[PDB]
């Protein structure tokens, strides 16, 4: 992939021109290095979710509504 | 107990040092005896001394 990507970068230094198959092995070096590092996110729960009676939330513990993106602003520098 | 305020445009007292609380007392004792005494013999008593009282 490397090595593909950096002659298609370079062949314009010697003034020629790529054959279509040089650009076909790029393009599936360079789609197997991409699907190598693909990571895909999960989408979590608002925060004003409610959770369900069902498990058995209690005091003492946050467990009333899904926690959320804590604002991790405390004591006197948030204000 | 006295106290000091800060003074931030954003309310933002971070940096600062807050106030201390330090107590302190007054201390009050007792005195000396305020005695007064007297004596007389028993022949003074018996002959000069009149209204003692």
């Amino acid at each position: 992939a490397v090595g593909y990507q950096l002659l298609l970068r370079m062949l314009s230094d010697y003034s020629l021109e790529p054959t279509p198959q040089v650009l076909s092995n790029a393009q599936r070096s360079y789609d197997a290095l991409m699907t190598d590092t693909l990571v895909v996110p999960s989408m979590r729960r608002r925060g004003d979710f409610p959770v369900g009676q069902g498990n058995k939330y209690d005091v003492f513990t946050s467990d009333r509504y899904y926690p959320g993106d804590l604002p991790l602003i405390d004591g006197d520098i948030p204000n | 107990h006295q106290f000091s305020s800060l003074r931030t445009p954003t309310g933002d007292i971070s940096g600062q040092n807050k106030n201390n609380l330090i107590s302190g007392k007054a201390t009050g004792r007792v005195g000396n005896y305020i005695t007064v005494a007297v004596e007389y013999q028993q022949l003074e008593e018996a002959i000069k001394l009149n209204q003692l009282e």
